DNA sequence: AATCTTTCCCACAGT
DNA sequence: TTACTGTGGGAAAGA
C-alpha cells in the first residue's frame, strides 16, 4: 500500500 | 500578571510565523548496564532547536538587556527520573546537539521510560521540560529467533531505523550511516533515519516504488530512505550475520540491536559497506562448504535500531510568560464529526489540557476539552473569514492553531479547508 | 523446552 | 613505554 518516490545514490566500488 | 490572546496578537504571529521548536531524536529501545558498567545509548539522542523563533527570542531578551551569555538557551538531558543525574548538552554556536553519554542501569526497574530535556535561558529563565517518544529498556538483543508476537522488538515497513558499525568492540570506530552534501557518508558525529520500506520480490529498481506493509524479514527486499534527504540506496536484501559471515536461508522477523548485511540486490555478491567515512560496494567470498553462507567485511556489518521523534513547537504569543511552555500539546491528526448538529472538529493528539482554544486563522472557537489526547471545538462560520458569505463561495484554507490562556501560541502544522 | 536476564570476562583503545 | 581503567561483544550461568 502506496507508492514512494526517492533517487537512488549508488555505492561505487574501488580501483 | 498572565493576559489572554487577542485578536491582533494573533494576527501579528500570523504574519510572521516565528516559532520555536524542540526536536528529540532518539531510538525507540536501550540496553541496559549492570555491574557500574556505562553502555551508551547508540545512536545517541539529539536535541535540535529549530526555527525562526530562536532568534526572534535572543533579539528580544539581548534589546531587554540580556548578554548573549543570558540569551543562550541551555539543556540538559536525563532518564524519567532516576536519582537526578542530568548531562549539559552544549548548544554553544550550535542548533543541535547529542546526548553521548547516557545509560541506564540494571537498579532502574522500568520497563519503559522516557528522556527529559530541561530548558532554560542563561539567565534562568525556564523554558520547561520537553519529554522524548517512549524508550524500551532491553536486557540485550535476541541471539536466537525473534516472534511478531513482542512486536515491540519487530521492525515495521514504513517506519525509520539507525544504522552503524562498529569495530573492535571499540565505542570510538562507531561510524553511523547518514547522508550530508548529496553523498552517503559514515559519520562518527552525526545519524541518519531511514525509512525502511519493504517492497515485492518482483520489484524493479528505480526512483518510485511500490511500498508494502508488514514486518521486516531477513532476506526481505527493502528501500533505505533518508527521512531528511529524501534519498535512497539502491534495492537491498537485508541479511542476518553470525560473525564475519551472512546468512541466505534466513527469513526470521529481523529484530532491534541485531546485526545486518545489505546485499546490492542482483549484483556478484556485492554489500553496503563502510571504509572510513566512505559508503562503498565490498565483494563478499562465498562459503567453501556452504551455499547458505557468504564471508563478509567488517565494515559490511550494521546494526539496526529503531528511532523515533518527539516535535514541540511554541510562541509566547502575549510575550514572555510566567508558567512553563511545557507539556506542549501535539496535534496527531483532525476530522470532522461530521456531519451531525453543526460542524464538529475534532483533535487527537496528546498533551491537551483544559485551558486550552482551538482557532481557525485569527478567529478563536467554542473549545471543549475532553481528555488529554482528545478536543472538540466548532467549526466558526464561513462569513468569520469573508465579509457577507452567505454561503463558501470558492474554497479557503486557514491555519489550526491551539492557544493557551496565558497567551502561548502551539502551532499544528495543520488547516481547515472550506469547500462548497 | 527454550526463552530472556544477569553475570562474567577478554579485547583493544583512552588515562 | 608501561600498568590502570573502561566500553562493548560474546558466551556462560541463572531466572
Amino acid at each position: 500500500s502506496g507508492l514512494v518516490k526517492a533517487p537512488v545514490w549508488w555505492p561505487m566500488k574501488d580501483n | 500578571p498572565p493576559k489572554r490572546l487577542t485578536r491582533e496578537a494573533m494576527r501579528n504571529y500570523l504574519k510572521e510565523r516565528g516559532d520555536q521548536t524542540v526536536l528529540i531524536l532518539h531510538a525507540k529501545v536501550a540496553q541496559k548496564s549492570y555491574g557500574n558498567e556505562k553502555r551508551f545509548f547508540c545512536p545517541p539522542p539529539c536535541v535540535y532547536l529549530m526555527g525562526s523563533g530562536w532568534k526572534k527570542k535572543k533579539e528580544q531578551m539581548e534589546t531587554d538587556g540580556c548578554s548573549e551569555q543570558e540569551s543562550q538557551p541551555c539543556a540538559f538531558i536525563g532518564i524519567g527520573n532516576s536519582d537526578q543525574e542530568m548531562q549539559q548538552l552544549n548548544l554553544e554556536g550550535k542548533n543541535y546537539c547529542t546526548a553521548k553519554t547516557l545509560y541506564i542501569s540494571d537498579s532502574d526497574k522500568r520497563k519503559h521510560f522516557m528522556l527529559s530535556v530541561k530548558m532554560f535561558y542563561g539567565n534562568s529563565d525556564d523554558i520547561g521540560v520537553f519529554l522524548s517518544k517512549r524508550i524500551k529498556v532491553i536486557s540485550k538483543p535476541s541471539k536466537k529467533k525473534q516472534s511478531l508476537k513482542n512486536a515491540d522488538l519487530c521492525i515495521a515497513s514504513g517506519t525509520k531505523v539507525a544504522l552503524f558499525n562498529r569495530l573492535r568492540s571499540q565505542t570510538v570506530s562507531t561510524r553511523y550511516l547518514h547522508v550530508e552534501g548529496g553523498n552517503f557518508h559514515a559519520s562518527s558525529q552525526q545519524w541518519g533515519a531511514f525509512y525502511i520500506h519493504l517492497l515485492d520480490d518482483d520489484e524493479s529498481e528505480g526512483e518510485e516504488f511500490t511500498v508494502r506493509d508488514g514486518y521486516i524479514h531477513y532476506g526481505q527486499t527493502v528501500k533505505l530512505v533518508c527521512s531528511v534527504t529524501g534519498m535512497a540506496l539502491p534495492r537491498l536484501i537485508i541479511r542476518k550475520v553470525d560473525k564475519q559471515t551472512a546468512l541466505l536461508d534466513a527469513d526470521d522477523p529481523v529484530s532491534q540491536l541485531h546485526k545486518c548485511a545489505f546485499y546490492l540486490k542482483d549484483t556478484e555478491r556485492m554489500y553496503l559497506c563502510l571504509s572510513q567515512e566512505r559508503i562503498i560496494q565490498f565483494q563478499a567470498t562465498p562459503c567453501p562448504k556452504e551455499q547458505n553462507k557468504e564471508m563478509i567485511n567488517d565494515g559490511a556489518s550494521w546494526t539496526i535500531i529503531s528511532t523515533d521523534k518527539a516535535e514541540y513547537t511554541f510562541y509566547e504569543g502575549m510575550g514572555p510568560v510566567l508558567a512553563p511552555v511545557t507539556p506542549v500539546p501535539v496535534v496527531e491528526s483532525l476530522q470532522l464529526n461530521g456531519g451531525g448538529d453543526v460542524a464538529m472538529l475534532e483533535l487527537t493528539g496528546q498533551n491537551f489540557t483544559p485551558n486550552l482554544r482551538v482557532w481557525f486563522g485569527d478567529v478563536e472557537a467554542e473549545t471543549m476539552y475532553r481528555c488529554g489526547e482528545s478536543m472538540l471545538c466548532v467549526v466558526p462560520d464561513i462569513s468569520a473569514f469573508r465579509e457577507g458569505w452567505r454561503w463558501v463561495r470558492q474554497p479557503v484554507q486557514v491555519p489550526v492553531t491551539l492557544v493557551r490562556n496565558d497567551g502561548v501560541i502551539y502551532s499544528t502544522s495543520l488547516t481547515f479547508t472550506y469547500t462548497p
